């Protein structure tokens, strides 16, 4: 690893830094020569891990979306043949992000997942590997769709039912992972119901838990559940 | 698209 | 050059499909791409070149100020020592912006600029020759800063004298030169005095000159001297 | 910063 040379807290201290200058692609290379010390991550620096990778996957995500949509148009009923240039172009993009998703994936497989025995961080590393699989999702068209999904689907829903168990509904990574595994349903798995269901049951045992929820977590979860909502008003 | 954290 | 198997036609294409998709490294790579061709490049592929560039150390230039003002913050009284990493972390984004910059500076040596007669096209290099000395000269301390700073005048100063024999006051291309250097004058080479002088003049003239300008460069001509109009108010 | 384009 390129960072192999580095001190783990200089390799903290530096994705700070990449964070505040808005550097996510090396804050995310930071963080991981810092996962590959082999040391657990603290709250703090799993938050640094998820910021960086969401922020790296997400541009490309953009990008992809404005591809593939050109492409598609580039498909339709009286449009002019251009060559493939928008489809190899489209694939490089798709490339790179596949690339993305399968290093954080490989992370939290090696070795994240597997010495995280704490709710927090159990449900933390599960809802970003539900994530991951959701992005490889979001491309797959093959042979492998399905079994994308189910990987998605599988890792989400070992994060629920641990964070219903040991997690306050209030949690912010309870209601993070609420969140994006109901729009797993509604965007993925044609599942629009139970992505309804599960937003709406969601904030309701949320806002009856409030009368307990710390002012350090209520802009983080009201934050959230103001998410849910808005998904809601999306859906309904 | 819908909105997820 | 990792495009030399790419056809000068679909490295431009791509190019556009990088801008639609703010993917500006990827368009400045497909630029690099075509300008190695060895063909000169149209009035648009001008535009697609400066545009990814400008993009690409633009964003290492915010990057490069975040992290300097962290560094000089770190380097006042009262400040704790936290060790070698801020002023780690601003060299390595300051060397890769200098690495966009001298790729940039060497397209335009080899070999835009010689090959460009027209005024449009010549003009346009050598602002660009004197924007990336520029943002060479934004980060240079060591002996080197002196020289760079007159290459950066150098370069505008050609261009000045092509554009006022050649071009029209209002020319976009001209005004675009003129309110840039301005900004040198004022920013880099320690002469307020003229950066007001050149925005003026520059201004005035082409008011003057408005009664006969395109609807085409309209409104990037009206941007660009409202843009002088902003640095004057700035300044006075 | 100023302007510039
Ligand atoms: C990069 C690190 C910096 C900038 C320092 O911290 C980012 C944020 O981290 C904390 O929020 C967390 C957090 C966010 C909050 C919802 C942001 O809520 C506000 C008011 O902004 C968005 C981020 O994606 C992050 C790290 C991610 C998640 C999901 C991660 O699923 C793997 C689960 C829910 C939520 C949890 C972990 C939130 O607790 C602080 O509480 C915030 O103050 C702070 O902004
Ligand atoms: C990337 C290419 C795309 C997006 C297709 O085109 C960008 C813009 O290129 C043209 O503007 C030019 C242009 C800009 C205009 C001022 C943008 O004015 C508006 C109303 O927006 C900002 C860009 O930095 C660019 C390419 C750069 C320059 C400087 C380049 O110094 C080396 C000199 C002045 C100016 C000239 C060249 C402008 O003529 C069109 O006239 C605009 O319509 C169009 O937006
Ligand atoms: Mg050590
Ligand atoms: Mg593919
Ligand atoms: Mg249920
Ligand atoms: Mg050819
Ligand atoms: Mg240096
Ligand atoms: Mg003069």
């Amino acid at each position: 690893g390129a960072m192999g040379s580095m001190e783990r807290a200089s390799l903290i201290q530096k994705a700070k830094l990449a964070e505040q200058a808005e550097r996510y692609e090396d804050m995310a290379a930071f963080m991981k020569g810092a996962v590959e010390k082999g040391e657990e991550l603290s709250c703090e620096e799993r938050n640094l891990l998820s910021v960086a990778y969401k922020n790296v996957v997400g541009g490309q995500r953009a990008a992809w979306r404005v591809l593939s949509s050109i492409e598609q148009k580039s498909n339709e009923e009286g449009s002019e043949e251009k060559g493939p240039e928008v489809r190899e172009y489209r694939e490089k993009v798709e490339t790179e992000l596949q690339g993305v998703c399968d290093t954080v994936l490989g992370l939290l497989d090696s070795h994240l997942i597997k010495e995280a025995g704490d709710a927090e961080s159990r449900v933390f590393y599960l809802k970003m590997k539900g994530d991951y699989y959701r992005y490889l999702a979001e491309v797959a068209t093959g042979d492998d769709k399905k079994r994308i999904i189910d990987s998605a689907r599988s890792a989400y829903q070992e994060a629920m039912d641990i964070s219903k168990k040991e997690m306050p509904p209030t949690n912010p990574i309870r209601l993070g992972l609420a969140l994006n595994f109901s729009v797993f349903h509604y965007e993925i798995a044609n599942s629009p119901e139970e992505a309804i269901s599960l937003a709406k049951t969601t904030f309701d045992e949320a806002m009856a838990d409030l009368h307990t929820l710390s002012e350090d977590s209520y802009k983080d979860s009201t934050l959230i559940m103001q998410l849910l909502r808005d998904n809601l008003t999306l859906w309904t | 698209f819908p909105a997820t954290v």
